[PDB]
């Protein structure tokens, strides 16, 4: 989704 | 000095945030960059340094990626994605018995997820593609 971090 | 303060540190978050719009902008550079401001504004987060290194896996700057990734281990001792980072570094590298270390590591965590389990097999496999 969006978590690269 | 201690941990900076507030704007700074939610700036660094900011960063993080940022380099994750430039990751989803697909430039790993601009990622890099903002990562690397960010370690300007604190410095101890594996965070930064993981998706930093990260960056540098996407752009095979591995040599970087792979300092950067143990960086963040030393950072956060225990992050997860942290290991996955370095994993990947020493995978990319050629080393897959060293990235399956890792990878192991990180699967051993969480034996559950699959998005550890992927990279850990697909290291494994390869181990067993050398025999």
């Amino acid at each position: 989704m969006e978590e690269v971090d | 000095t201690d941990p900076p303060a507030d704007g700074a540190l939610k700036r660094a978050e900011e960063l993080k945030t940022q380099a994750n719009d430039y990751f989803k902008a697909k430039d790993y550079e601009n990622a890099i960059k903002f990562y690397s401001q960010a370690i300007e504004l604190n410095p101890s987060n594996a965070i930064y340094y993981g998706n930093r290194s990260l960056a540098y896996l996407r752009t095979e700057c591995y040599g970087y990626a792979l300092n950067d990734a143990t960086r963040a281990i030393e950072l956060d001792k225990k992050y997860i994605k942290g290991y996955y980072r370095r994993a990947a570094s020493n995978m990319a590298l050629g080393k897959f018995r060293a990235a399956l270390r890792d990878y192991e590591t990180v699967v051993k965590v969480k034996p559950h997820d699959k998005d550890a389990k992927m990279k850990y097999q697909e290291c494994n496999k390869i181990v067993k593609q050398k025999a």
